[PDB]
């Protein structure tokens, strides 16, 4: 229990996210810069 | 529909015909159930 | 008798009056009995 | 509570509704827990044909999924706007809807699980409305930005041509959209254009899209978009370039939560006290309706 309320709550995560199945080309075009 | 005191006597009823060993798995399972909701209300209605 | 506490009521010797008929349906005092003689109501009525 | 002895503050647990894990009914417990020690399956029961048609068979039947009597009068409660708005009142009290809209507060709330919060936040999407009805559409959406669930009404209005088609738009995230439309007349399109109004074009089909086809697009519409009562204007352009443009105005709405919450309320006391998966409880949900009801 002290090492519990030292690490605090544990945060959240949401599964349902922005991140939209994008196609390994455009994945990689986006991430080409510098 | 069966009114709390009728669920009560029918749980006390049941209850009286259990052996040692099965009265106190029920009365563990209760408790716990009990410790659950208590704590719910709790802290819904009596925490500050 | 008393452990475990039946609905939260404590059993003591008292000046009321309890029935040992089995289809009488008696008060919580009747299942206390049973509960401690481990026997059902027609087996308390035999009993008594 | 000014309840002086046991059995009193039994009864007044076994309907307090308003809170995380009560209705907590002391004596169905009891009997249930009784009868699974003396007869697992109530073979005894169902073997014995004049007892166990002494009782419904939902009776017993409902003593092994665990539902207690208040929890029954919740499951069947006829949740509907109109009603949502005190039925909020009889199972949450004072907690205000938008504190339980937060994952983290809802999740204290029911006490519920990491794991187990994320396939009730996604069946969220299924909580809402299924279908428009008198051209509303009422859902929740998961702003993941935050994890925050929103409700939005969406209101359609048609504008232009509608004896040409069915449109229907359908959120899933932060300025993400299905849109549906179905038409209803047939034009020899060259191609399919849809645009937001006739401005900025979201989508675009080539060939003539066919009658009684539901099509669909993952357009998108952002704030400056859903801000406004904005129009959605589809065109079935022909190689002539004449067309069947139709389109339809949809606003978006922001909106309560109580719904959406009691909804959830139903979904979670279920799942708990069935110990059945969410998913198993909604693929049972939708063989008696297609409305999540």
């Amino acid at each position: 229990m002290q090492a519990l309320h030292l690490l605090g709550d544990k945060p959240y995560l949401p599964l349902s996210t922005t991140w939209s199945d994008p196609r390994l080309d455009r994945a990689a075009d986006i991430t080409t810069q510098n | 529909t069966p009114t709390y005191a009728q669920w009560e006597n029918a749980a006390g009823v049941l209850t009286a015909g259990l052996n040692s060993q099965q009265a106190n798995t029920l009365h563990a399972f209760l408790d716990e159930s009990r410790s659950a909701a208590l704590s719910t209300y709790y802290i819904r209605q009596v925490a500050k | 008798f008393n452990t475990p506490l039946l609905n939260g009521q404590y059993f003591s010797t008292g000046d009321e009056e309890i029935d040992l008929n089995s289809g009488s349906t008696g008060d919580w005092r009747k299942t206390i009995l049973k509960r401690a003689f481990n026997i059902d109501d027609v087996s308390l009525f035999r009993l008594l | 509570s000014k309840l002086e002895n046991y059995t009193k503050v039994m009864e007044m647990l076994s309907t307090f509704r308003p809170s995380g894990a009560t209705p907590y009914h002391d004596a169905y417990e009891n009997v249930r827990e009784v009868i699974q020690l003396q007869d697992p399956g109530l073979e005894q029961l169902n073997a014995s044909p004049a007892i166990a048609g002494l009782m419904h068979q939902a009776s017993l039947l409902g003593i092994n999924a665990s539902i207690s009597p208040e929890l029954f009068n919740i499951l069947t409660e006829e949740i509907t706007e109109g009603n949502a708005e005190e039925l909020y009142k009889k199972n949450f009290g004072n907690i205000e809807p938008a504190s339980l809209a937060m994952p983290e507060y809802l999740k204290r709330y029911y006490n519920l699980s990491d794991e187990e919060l994320s396939q009730f936040i996604g069946k969220a999407s299924n909580f809402g409305q299924q279908e428009y009805s008198n051209n509303q559409l009422i859902t929740p959406v998961v702003n993941s930005s935050d994890g925050t669930v929103k409700v939005y009404r969406i209101t359609r209005e048609y504008t232009t041509n509608a004896y040409q088609m069915d449109v229907e738009l359908f959120p899933f995230g932060g300025e993400n959209y299905r849109l549906d439309y179905k038409f209803k007349n047939f034009y020899n399109a060259s191609y399919l254009s849809i645009k937001l109004n006739d401005k900025r074009e979201l989508v675009r089909t080539e060939g003539a899209p066919q009658v009684n086809i539901e099509y669909s697009a993952n357009i998108t519409l952002n704030t400056a978009d859903i801000s406004q009562p904005f129009e959605i204007g589809l065109t079935r352009v022909l190689p002539s370039g004449s067309w069947a443009y139709a389109a339809a105005k949809f606003t978006v709405e922001e909106y309560n939560q109580y719904s959406f919450l009691l909804k959830l309320n139903k979904a979670i006391r279920l799942s708990r006290a069935t110990e059945l998966s969410p998913t198993i409880l909604e693929g049972i949900v939708r063989s008696v309706n297609l409305q999540l009801d």
